[PDB]
């Protein structure tokens, strides 16, 4: 397989032994967006513009 | 330049038609944009005029050179997306505001959404359409009496409307039924309570001007000495603030401490009880021997759930130096100048104070009660919203048994879920935020190259590092400019509700005022205050009716010889053929007489004709 | 000797409209030349959004504070259609009352209401109106579709304004019918009596006279309701408050046409005209004065809400002591003789 | 910049000068011109006139 690349903005999380788990692309959807602006994996309940 | 005959046919294109209705990039003879054309009918246009102006200088309008039309320049759409996201969900719910959904589907959105509907708001994606059902509460707002709730397992978003507050609704007439009204009368009651936070202080923050920029380095304290001082006025705001807030806390002390003499013969702990109400659970330590802490149970209960209290930052800050970690954020925050002083009062003494001020109103010889016992003053008080005094003589272990009660519920109602504390807990959150974004405004380029000036100073020249350093010295005097703005907008609200919280101190638990609505709810009773971090606690007793029967009542009468009588806080009932009164809450019959009842020398005209009446 | 009723309106201000700024929209339109300089100031986008929204959890929770004020011990029976019940003791009250029952429907208001907001153009709903009369047909040359197109733009309120009519005519009620759960009790006719008699009034002038005191309230009613055609003081306040809202939004919209010292105020031409190495500066200069702009508009607002929370107390304070209760406070519901 | 900051801390002092006048109006109308049956708000206690 093969896919091509590009310069984006990309979270990332580290574990305790310093090994990513999880990650999220902000311009892939409007709840990775939401995530990407909290910071976070689980944001709290609210109204994000 | 962009404007003009002249131009240079390097990169040739083709001509192509005017298209009107979509938003398209023109290149008009130089003119570069983007908007919407528009065909209309223009006479202005003269021979030597071809472009349309406004006051600012954008081009609203042109005419073409090979046709002869005319035609207008528009923008098109520009905003943003309204998104509602729950807890745990998949993918949050959307909302068009002022948009409808053929235009969003057609136009600004390429994805086959399976939900979507039209809303007074606008185009809803993600949600069901409920609206025929209403909720009390709910956390996703969205305006115009709308909110969306989430249930778990279509779509679990649901768009219904929202109703907070309602009315109570009874079975009886609007009318006069018989000549006599249809009213309800309570006939059993208890005592309740209710707890209520006012803040009344704000923790003191100190930020050192000289260290916030220019932490240690040299060269950026002498560039930094050119803008002049550029401090003082910071630290005068900071030390203003430190004054008001010092000045609050004294006009605090002043009210609780205002007209209060006790006895020399206490010792708060043999003495703690009257009347077989228990009130160690709201007393500290009055007499001879006491340890440093003279905070009551309540008190500590409130304060074993806060960590950032007047005692928790000096822990926090001498648990800086040495120690086993020093991960904590307060000490990296002192290392770079912002640190937070205590106040000038120690929270031992307002506890103490507040320990007077409850017992002032328990022992003789009664300096918050004008002189008047504990339950005396509690039966006047009842008495005073329409209730006789029989069933409160009658009655009184059964009022002491309710507010024991009451007392138990506001004292473990703190321990699940309280309510004063979500606002101790949000202020100490909304400071820690503030405190960690100007933390994290040091780590801003600014235009330069590097956030850090040791880097400049160790890879640049001294006037390029000179040229870097200028434009962080700018934006953390700007940064600090705007958190100095934002303190004395928080301290006006602060002042604006400790003179309320002082006013009600003055006016709700050392003394008792007519003004009713205004300590609790209409049936008021007895209102006591805690020390609380940062503000204080109330406790407020109030008057609650358990049951209630149908009775007809009557607003007045008018006896013989043209005279006519109106009672007093209470209403006129009949009984096995006989005219007698009650009270206003309470149901009690009891004779007329004269200390109830109000004297007129005039007969009415709806009043009840009883020639009966055997009173002078 | 002899004596008449008269009237007065007051008119004080307890909520505001809740005016929403996107950095990036305001600053960078649609370009990424500048979007690339604006990431620099990361922290300084997310502190306006911040205040912005902390002004209006403050404004809501004044508008639910209002409300619980108004919704406070309310006790009505379930046989009240409000359109056959209208009038008490020859004292009519047909255009203080809306529709109150299981009868009503989308209209809720009064016709002293409505005669109210007919004058109004600039409300919630006249906002909306706005945003709905903007692109898409009904050409929007307006200048609210041109702010908006910008990133300024103006949310409704939680509760509609039919809410509060219906709140308002709900606690009108309470001090109508019985039960009186509005004045502890007491009927509205008594009720005035005694009020009269607590200045100094005999209860035989009071009792023998009622159909007069019936015709002056109602002389006063419709005084209050034909006065609206001039320019009293609350519609002047009413259009001053949104006056000032529209100036403050366009003295912020015509910052965007200011140099600030560089070349021009588009970037359309600073990018079409000059290389990046040079466009940087160009852009970085006013980038810097739509930030302060924006800084200082947020000032002006965080200042502003601080008077409109005051004046919110006030009308709370004065709705639970002057018109669910009668407080025994001199010169502080009227001048001194005050009623009701 | 220092015009702005002077203009701003002006505005800020505004809301409490006006706050302290509404309560010097209320306690001119509620004390001087009136006696009101309320308790620790004229004076301390045992206030006359
Ligand atoms: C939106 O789409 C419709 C249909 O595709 C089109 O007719 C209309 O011109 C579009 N609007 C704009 C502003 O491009
Ligand atoms: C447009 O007007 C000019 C001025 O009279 C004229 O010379 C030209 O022929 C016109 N163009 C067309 C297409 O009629
Ligand atoms: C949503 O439901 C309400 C109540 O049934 C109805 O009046 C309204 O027309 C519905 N909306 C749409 C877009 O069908
Ligand atoms: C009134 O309520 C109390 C509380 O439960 C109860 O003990 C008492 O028996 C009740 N009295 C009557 C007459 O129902
Ligand atoms: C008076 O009240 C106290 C406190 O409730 C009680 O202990 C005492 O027994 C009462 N006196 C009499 C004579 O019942
Ligand atoms: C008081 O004035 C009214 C209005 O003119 C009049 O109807 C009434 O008779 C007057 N009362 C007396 C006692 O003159
Ligand atoms: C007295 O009763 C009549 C009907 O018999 C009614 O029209 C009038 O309004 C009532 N007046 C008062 C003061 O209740």
């Amino acid at each position: 397989w093969v896919t091509p690349l590009s310069r984006r903005q990309y979270l990332l999380n580290f574990d305790e032994h310093g090994v990513i788990t999880n990650a999220v692309d902000c311009s892939s959807s409007f709840l990775s967006e939401i995530q990407c602006k909290t910071q976070s994996f689980a944001p709290n309940t609210g109204v994000y513009d | 330049i962009n404007s003009g005959t002249t131009c240079s046919n390097d990169l040739l294109y083709s001509n192509t038609e005017i298209s009107t209705g979509v938003c398209v990039n023109y290149d008009l003879y130089g003119i570069t944009g983007q908007g919407i054309f528009k065909e209309v009918s223009a006479a202005y246009y003269n021979n030597w005029q071809n472009l349309l102006y406004d006051s600012n200088g954008n081009i609203i309008g042109f005419k073409d050179f090979l046709t002869n039309k005319t035609y207008t320049i528009l923008p098109c759409y520009s905003g943003r997306v309204s998104a509602a996201f729950y807890q745990n969900s998949s993918s949050p719910a959307l909302l068009y505001r002022n948009l409808k959904c053929s235009y969003v589907l057609n136009n600004i959105s390429f994805i086959s959404q399976p939900f979507y509907f039209d809303s007074y708001l606008g185009c809803v994606l993600n949600a069901v359409n409920l609206t025929s059902y209403s909720v009390s509460s709910c956390d996703l707002r969205m305006g115009s009496g709308f909110c969306i709730d989430y249930a778990l397992p279509s779509s679990p978003y649901r768009f219904v409307t929202f109703e907070p507050f309602n009315v109570s609704f009874v079975n009886d007439s609007v009318e006069t039924v018989g000549g006599l009204f249809e009213i309800q009368i309570p006939t059993n009651f208890t005592i309740a309570g209710h707890e209520e936070f006012i803040q009344t202080s704000s923790p003191k923050v100190t930020i050192d001007c000289s260290a916030f920029v220019c932490s240690n380095y040299a060269a950026c304290h002498d560039l930094l000495s050119e803008y002049g001082t550029f401090c003082d006025n910071i630290n005068s705001i900071l030390n203003e603030v430190n004054d008001l807030l010092d000045i609050t806390q004294l006009q605090v002390a002043n009210a609780l401490m205002q007209g209060v003499t006790l006895s020399s013969n206490l010792n708060t702990n043999l003495h703690s009880d009257v009347d077989n109400i228990d009130f160690k659970s709201l007393l500290g330590c009055l007499g001879s021997q006491c340890g440093s802490s003279s905070r009551s149970p309540l008190e500590d209960l409130l304060f074993n759930k806060v960590k950032l209290s007047d005692v928790g930052f000096v822990e926090a800050y001498n648990n800086c130096t040495g120690g086993s970690e020093i991960r904590d954020l307060l000490c990296v925050q002192s290392f770079n100048g912002i640190k937070v002083l205590p106040p000038i009062l120690s929270e031992t003494q307002i506890s103490g104070y507040t320990t007077a001020a409850t017992v002032a109103a328990m022992f003789p010889p009664w300096s918050a009660a004008a002189g008047v016992p504990f339950p005396l003053n509690v039966q006047y008080r009842i008495n005073g919203l329409g209730v006789t005094m029989d069933v409160l003589n009658k009655n009184q272990k059964l009022i002491a048994n309710a507010f024991n009660k009451a007392l138990l519920s506001i004292q473990n109602g703190f321990t699940a879920t309280p309510s004063a504390l979500a606002k101790i807990q949000s202020v100490v959150n909304a400071n820690a935020q503030a405190l960690n974004s100007l933390l994290q405004q040091l780590f801003n380029k600014f235009g330069a190259i590097s956030s850090s000036l040791q880097e400049i100073l160790s890879r640049l020249d001294p006037p390029e590092a000179q040229v870097q350093i200028d434009r962080l010295i700018n934006g953390r005097l700007t940064a600090l400019n705007a958190y100095v703005s934002q303190q004395l907008s928080d301290i006006t609200l602060i002042k604006a509700g400790a003179s309320r919280a002082i006013e009600k101190v003055n006016e709700c638990v050392k003394s008792q005022s007519p003004r009713i609505n205004f300590c609790g709810n209409g049936n008021h009773i007895l209102s006591l205050v805690q020390n609380a971090p940062y503000g204080l606690l109330f406790i407020h007793f109030s008057y609650k009716p358990t049951s209630f029967k149908t009775v007809l009542v009557s607003p007045g009468l008018c006896l013989s010889g043209d005279r006519g009588i109106a009672p007093k806080q209470g209403y006129f009932i009949k009984q096995n053929d006989s005219w007698m009164f009650t009270g206003s809450s309470y149901y009690y019959p009891e004779p007329i007489s004269d200390k109830n009842v109000v004297f007129m020398n005039s007969c009415s005209v709806n009043f009840t004709k009883a020639p009966f009446i055997y009173l002078n």
